[PDB]
């Protein structure tokens, strides 16, 4: 049988995961502001 | 530099930091069901 | 042999739920940011 | 009407949209679950038969 | 324990719920990827 | 066959979220302060 396979799928999580994270960095930049 | 203008960017900063996380659950949920088609369709006849 | 399919349909299904639920909230937290 | 209000219920909005998404986690953990007990209890011991 | 003071740790607060919840979805990927070589390294040779 | 595991990966989701669920809930007190 093929192998399954969805590296698209999660390779879309990683970087959809590094973008929230920089979106957080921004926010706590901010509030050390305050 | 006010204060409360400083506050607002944050929340707004959260939330797109929120809606990136939603993407990634929706992705979560293609990934799974993916392996519920994997072996609906290709182990359980083999 | 004969083998049953795999199911969690309705165990997906509230997370499609609760993911469009969590939509909404956000949505209207960026409203109130519109009035401040 | 107050922006300090405002600032507070945006928060709580945003509060439940972080609950819901912790359930979601919740019952992806589940999903998790029944895929791994479905290859122990159905698949592992067709092949072994 | 100005009202100001209090806003900011609530965000506080809810940026590290959230950067919890990155990191639950940082290990759900890890264990879909488990399972995905389950079924390509013992499911797919045997059968 | 080897029967499946990612038992310690599963746990540390679970840690993982437990955390999450407190941070709001202190978040949501901090806000009834107010």
């Amino acid at each position: 049988l093929d192998p399954i396979d969805x590296s698209i799928v999660l390779n879309k999580i990683k970087s959809q995961l590094e973008e929230s994270k920089e979106w957080i960095r921004r926010s706590n930049k901010i509030l050390d502001s305050i | 530099r006010s204060d409360i203008e400083k506050l607002k960017e944050a929340i707004r900063d959260t939330n797109k930091a929120v809606q990136s996380v939603q993407s990634s659950i929706g992705n979560l949920i293609v990934a799974i069901k993916s392996v519920q088609d994997y072996v609906n369709k290709e182990i359980v006849p083999s």
